[PDB]
């Protein structure tokens, strides 16, 4: 039971703040991949690269 | 280049209401609902019950919720008001032209379904205090409220604001009461601009269709006389005199609404020295310091209170009080030129006709007149009415004024305010 | 409105996600830069000395 | 019946004539008895110096007190005598002389708009009365909390510009402008091209015409001379005014950002965006069910005493924002709400909101236009500010556009992440620190 939260204004709301909470994942993601130095991803990133050849 | 504009229409039913309705092609629709309900229909046992049913027009009604009533009118841009004279309430709302049939069902339900819930009556009681005390401010306010309760034993002497003492105290039984009694199809008027006058007729019908109340324009006010006096030190004394004059549409009233214009009213130019205003260069001959003067012209159903309104400083109260009586005096014995009539009857009809130019205007005058005299007079037939009033007449009024057992109200320092009898 | 500030301003900064998500990726790239930099600082004023520079001595 | 979008269409519209002097001439027709007639110049304290700041302000006292065909109080005595209305206003961009009339009266009220006009016989003794008079009402204005603010707000926003400047002037201003100083004032600003003729009610626009042809037309013939006279930008500042008074019962604040001027279509949107936040005192009737989140919070937890939110407009600038009257322990509170709105409907506006602001608006503009008085201001008003007059069925069509995202992109761009003017005046040591309402101009979760 949450039946509350669903309505046009609602549904208005969500979509407002869809490019936040994607931009906010898009932080999230290569803060991770920053932090971990997470090689499966950085491989890719074709300046950013610590192993040789 | 503007259309053939339509005429007013007029209906009374049998059960006594009465409707009045103007389309005017107008973008908004204005709608009033006017009740003989003001303040002179309270006794000493519910004193200040009018004012808390002024304030407590969006409180839950028959579906329709406080909460409804708020956002739905606002939902629409709307306005919702309650004006109140000691005579009337009157109920108004305003909206875009389309939005009538739902800002119309929360009128009805406001003024014919209103529940009065015991907590809802109770979480109102504190907005008395502010808004008596905002009204207050003024202390033209004070004044006039002790004017009416030194002139009247009865009915006209109550305030238009709760008594202290009442605050917290008026019930939701005094309320119900109140509307049950009050708010009858005989003492009702349904006004509208910019709606059809079939629509206003069918709602009438359909939802106005109640008595269980009262008759008459009331127990009649009694006139007494006296004075009230409230010490202040205000650095300015603001002073009303006061004699019993003539009730609304009699002849008589309209010799004291021109006596009124000879005297003076309101300003007409901005800064200006009021040259055609004989109280105000009376008053400026003998006093060289800031004040004030108008003539004071209230009329009602059973009762009149004219004479005139000062603000003068503490020590120049007596003379400025002194200078205006002496000028309505000068009046009474006869010293009134013909060209002073006719300019006083040029702002009048002028000032009448300006009244009514605005729809808020238009409407309270359609309104009040259809309570007062079951009828409606066109602005022309309002002007031969001004016009008929003969010099001798305005003499008068004047020589009524000054005969007749006074009602003094007065704020300030008062330590040279004179008393009635040193007049 | 030509000015490098105000593009700076008006495409990355004035959203705070954006502002963020330019400091996170602009982290990345510093983090490159200034080891690749520092390094070569630091090996340049000890010229040879280092196991690195030593290394082809011994063979393969 | 008629619907709204029909009603429109019915008012009549304004009709506009060029005199040969450049005196522009309009009038809106109605059915009525009476008439509002006046004359509005493009003058105001914005055109004057540091040096006859005031200088309008003090003719706008000496307007009424005499001309060369009629001295002392000879116009009064016949304004009063028909029983006419004769009154002024004065503001940083506009002055208005008008006549609220009976309709017959037109012919004289246009000769006495006139006379007042080009023949301001500023008698030296009229002018020594004169500056007592304007010291009080300085004196008085002091105790004005929200005309002070309002002043305040002007003199940070507006810093080193003529906008920073009060409409009445300083008080050494007022006791040391001579009658050059003011007849010079009136020479160079009085000038046909930059006024007009508005009337509105029972008149045929010929007679207008005619009436301003014939008492109008001795004014810029071959007067058209001089540096004529050009504004230039005034500088937006975003800044701080702060008159510390705990004496006072009361805190006044207002806050603006940088609104634009009179031409912006943007303003439509940060119109319906600012009747959406609203206004509120503590005589409104039910007030936990206020649809604006301010007003509703406001009136729950006793916040404030009065707001109102605004946009002031002036040329190709202005004061967008709200402002404020409550108790010393509440400043913080109605600042932190207040900002809250702005920047919730920068970045999450909704529809239904959106559509209660642009029903609000019409109501409004339809509600304003209502009585001979306003509908001439309004003529006059806007044939200085638009050049045309804009009519009711063009707003309808600007206020209908309105949407959402409209809202989002408009407040937004005034804003967000903006530096506001403040000004405060009172008991005002719960005033938030400035960078904390800059601060407060954007969001860190969005």
């Amino acid at each position: 039971m949450l039946t509350r939260f669903l309505g046009p204004r609602y549904r208005q709301l969500a979509r407002n703040w869809v490019p936040t909470a994607s931009l906010w994942g898009a932080v999230g993601a290569v803060g991770l991949v920053w932090a971990t130095d997470w090689r499966l991803i950085l491989d890719w990133v074709p300046y950013i690269n610590g192993k040789f050849k | 280049v503007p259309p053939h504009p339509q005429d007013l229409e007029f209906t009374r039913l049998p059960n006594g209401l009465v409707i009045a309705s103007l389309e005017n092609y107008a973008p908004a629709s204005r709608i009033g609902l006017f009740i003989k309900a003001g303040s002179r229909y309270e006794n000493s046992n519910n004193l200040g019950t009018s004012h808390l049913l002024r304030l407590a027009s969006s409180l839950t009604t028959k579906g329709a919720s406080s909460f409804k009533i708020t956002r739905g009118i606002e939902a629409v841009g709307g306005k919702l008001s309650v004006t109140s004279t000691r005579e009337n309430m009157a109920y108004t709302v305003e909206c875009l032209r389309d939005d009538v049939d739902i800002l119309m069902e929360f009128l009805l339900n406001v003024t014919t379904a209103p529940e009065f819930r015991r907590w809802e009556v109770a979480a109102l009681q504190p907005q008395l205090r502010i808004d008596k005390a905002v009204a207050l401010q003024n202390p033209q306010a004070h004044v006039i409220e002790n004017l009416h309760a030194a002139a009247y034993r009865n009915a006209l002497a109550n305030s238009l604001y709760c008594p202290d003492y009442r605050i917290g105290k008026v019930t939701p039984v005094e309320l119900h009461d109140y509307v049950q009694n009050h708010f009858t199809s005989a003492r009702m008027a349904l006004i509208g601009l910019g709606v059809s006058h079939p629509v206003l007729k069918q709602v009438a019908e359909q939802f106005l269709n109640i008595r269980g109340g009262l008759g008459l324009s009331g127990a009649k006010a009694k006139y007494h006389g006296g004075e009230i006096r409230e010490q202040n030190g205000d650095s300015l004394v603001h002073a009303a005199l006061v004699a019993e004059s003539a009730a609304i549409g009699s002849a008589e009233a309209n010799a004291f609404s021109v006596l009124q214009h000879v005297l003076g009213a309101g300003p007409h130019v901005k800064r200006g020295s009021n040259a055609t205003s004989s109280l105000y260069q009376a008053v400026a001959k003998g006093v060289h310091q800031p004040f004030d003067v108008s003539a004071f012209n209230a009329s009602y159903s059973d009762s009149g209170l004219f004479g005139f309104y000062t603000i003068s400083q503490a020590a120049s109260a007596g003379d400025v009080i002194k200078a205006a009586y002496n000028q309505v005096k000068t009046i009474a014995q006869g010293n009134l030129s013909n060209p002073d009539v006719q300019a006083a009857k040029n702002k009048l009809k002028a000032g009448y006709l300006m009244s009514v130019e605005s729809s808020e205007g238009f409407l309270d005058e359609v309104g009040s007149q259809a309570l007062a005299a079951g009828s409606y007079t066109p602005p022309s037939t309002v002007l031969q009415q001004i016009d008929a009033v003969a010099d001798a007449d305005v003499i008068n009024a004047a020589k009524k004024f000054v005969s007749g057992r006074k009602s003094m109200a007065a704020s300030g320092n008062l330590g040279h305010t004179p008393f009635i009898d040193e007049l | 409105a030509p000015t490098l500030t105000a593009r700076l301003y008006s495409l990355l900064f004035r959203r705070t996600s954006t502002f963020a998500l330019t400091i996170v990726v602009g982290a990345l790239f510093f983090e490159r830069a200034f080891d690749q930099g520092a390094d070569a600082i630091y090996e340049h004023i000890n010229e040879g000395k280092l196991w690195k520079h030593i290394k082809h001595k011994y063979e393969n | 019946t008629a619907t709204y979008a029909q009603a429109l269409q019915s008012v009549p519209e304004t009709q506009v004539s060029q005199l040969d002097n450049g005196l522009r001439v309009a009038s809106e027709q109605s059915s009525q008895p009476t008439c509002t007639v006046g004359v509005w110049i493009d003058a105001g304290s914005r055109y004057e110096s540091e040096k006859n700041n005031g200088a309008g302000y003090f003719v706008e006292h000496l307007a009424f007190k005499g001309t060369k065909n009629r001295p002392g109080n000879a116009l009064e005595k016949e304004v009063e005598s028909m029983g006419a209305h004769l009154n002024a206003y004065s503001t940083r961009e506009h002055t208005a002389y008008y006549i609220k009339a009976l309709s017959k009266d037109l012919p004289k009220a246009v000769e006495l708009l006139a006379d007042i006009v080009q023949n301001c016989s500023l008698e030296d003794s009229q002018i020594e009365k004169e500056r007592d008079v304007i010291l009080q009402e300085l004196q008085e204005n002091d105790t004005s909390m929200r005309d002070v603010v309002f002043n305040y707000l002007h003199a940070t926003a507006f810093q080193g510009t003529p906008l920073a400047q009060s409409v009445e002037g300083p008080s050494e201003n007022v006791r040391k402008l001579s009658r050059a100083d003011l007849t010079e004032y009136l020479s160079r600003h009085y000038k046909a091209p930059r006024m007009v003729l508005a009337a509105a009610g029972g008149l045929e626009h010929r007679q207008l015409l005619d009436l301003a042809q014939k008492h109008f037309s001795g004014l810029s013939g071959t007067y058209d001379e001089d540096a004529v006279p050009t504004l230039s930008p005034c500088r937006f500042t975003g800044s701080q005014i702060c008159h510390r008074e705990d004496g006072l019962p009361l805190a006044h604040v207002a806050i603006a950002v940088e609104g634009p001027g009179w031409a912006h279509p943007d303003n439509v949107a940060l119109q319906v965006a600012n009747a959406i936040i609203g206004h509120y005192d503590c005589t409104y009737g039910g007030g936990a069910h206020l649809s604006s989140p301010l007003a509703s919070i406001a009136a729950t937890n006793k916040l404030c005493q009065s707001f109102q939110t605004f946009n002031i407009c002036y040329a190709d600038t202005g004061l967008l924002g709200a402002h404020f009257v409550c108790d010393h322990m509440s400043i913080d509170d109605m600042m932190f709400v207040l900002q809250g709105q702005w920047m919730r409907l920068c970045t999450s506006a909704t529809e239904s909101e959106v559509l209660r602001g642009k029903n609000l608006l019409r109501n409004a503009l339809v509600s304003h236009l209502d009585g001979t008085t306003p509908v001439c201001e309004d003529i006059g008003r806007s044939l200085l500010t638009y050049g045309r007059r804009i009519p009711l069925a063009e707003w309808e069509s600007r206020i209908a556009e309105v949407d959402a995202r409209v809202v989002r992109e408009v407040c937004s761009k005034y804003f967000y992440d903006q530096c506001p003017a403040v000004a405060g005046f009172g008991p005002i040591e719960q005033l938030p620190d400035y960078n904390r309402i800059r601060s407060g101009m954007f969001w860190l979760r969005f």
